[PDB]
DNA sequence: TGTATGCAAATAAGG
DNA sequence: ACCTTATTTGCATAC
């Protein structure tokens, strides 16, 4: 059930959605 | 704002490219061809969704925009490791996580890997080690 | 067939 | 050179 490797941080996607939410 | 810098490139360069019938493959390749730096399609896949850090998208950026523009006019190669050789470093590495650099190149030479690759191979998995608690 | 993504190999930078 | 922590990046494969 955990991920095995390496993900990516703040993706663009995730800080744009971060921004517009407040 | 830069991020929505990025998102608008990042759209106008994906319909510029299916709009000429490339894929994402054909266009990280195209992008060795033309500008010596190619890309795989899981680069350019994550480009287009966002998908990457800001830095990483900043960096790419200016390279797709090459691309995109003449359209609107250094790596090492990654090491496949066999199933049963990863097997062999997984059962070394449940006894010996940290070979000392003399055992990393004698398990590289008995396997026949570069012993760069052996060495990564045990950095990696120390990391995944913590990284899966 | 082409795209998305799990797993992880390779690299970046500090010590 | 070769560890560390952090991150970029691509096979391989499930959609």
């Amino acid at each position: 059930r955990v991920y095995q490797g390496v993900r990516v941080k703040h993706t663009v996607k995730d800080l744009l959605a971060e921004k517009r939410s407040g | 704002s830069d991020l929505e810098e990025l998102e608008k490139f990042a759209k106008t360069f994906k319909q510029r490219r299916i709009k000429l019938g490339f894929t994402q493959g054909d266009v990280g390749l195209a992008m060795g061809k033309l500008y010596g730096n190619d890309f795989s399609q899981t680069t350019i896949s994550r480009f287009e969704a966002l998908n990457l850090s800001f830095k990483n998208m900043c960096k790419l950026k200016p390279l797709l925009e090459k691309w995109l523009n003449d359209a609107e006019s250094k790596r090492k190669k990654r090491t496949s490791i066999e199933t049963n050789i990863r097997l062999t470093l997984e059962k070394r590495f449940q006894d010996n996580p940290k070979p000392s650099s003399e055992e990393i190149s004698m398990i590289a030479e008995q396997l026949s890997m570069e012993k760069e690759v052996v060495r990564v191979w045990f950095c990696n998995r120390r990391q995944k080690e913590k990284r899966i608690n």
